């Protein structure tokens, strides 16, 4: 029995990951934050 | 010149870098382009459009 539950359990994770783009919320955030800071850091150049 | 660090000056627009022929297709009235960072990225040779 347990094999089926486990093996089936994995399958959901694929699809729980395949479509829900909000699954990787944390990682995508960190890259987002750093990218923004650089923009702000770069954009400050054009200020008198 | 091309492909060498130089101090280019375009119609009064200056800067430093390497100049190569681009691939971007401006609209004819568009003079010169830029980047997300407002930084100069593209130029149009005024004498060589
Ligand atoms: C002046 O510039 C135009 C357009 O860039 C060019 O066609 C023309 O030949 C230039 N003058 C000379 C003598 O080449």
């Amino acid at each position: 029995l347990i094999a089926n539950q486990f093996n089936s359990a994995i399958g959901k994770i694929q699809d729980s990951l395949s479509s829900t783009a909000s699954a990787l919320g944390k990682l995508q955030d960190v890259v987002n934050q750093n990218a923004q800071a650089l923009n702000t850091l770069v954009k400050q150049l054009s200020s008198n | 010149v091309k492909n060498k660090c130089v101090n280019f000056n375009f119609n009064g627009l200056t800067g430093t870098g390497v100049l190569t022929e681009s691939n971007k297709k401006f609209l004819p009235f568009q003079q010169f382009g830029r980047d997300i960072a407002d930084t100069t990225d593209a130029v149009r040779d005024p004498q060589t459009l």
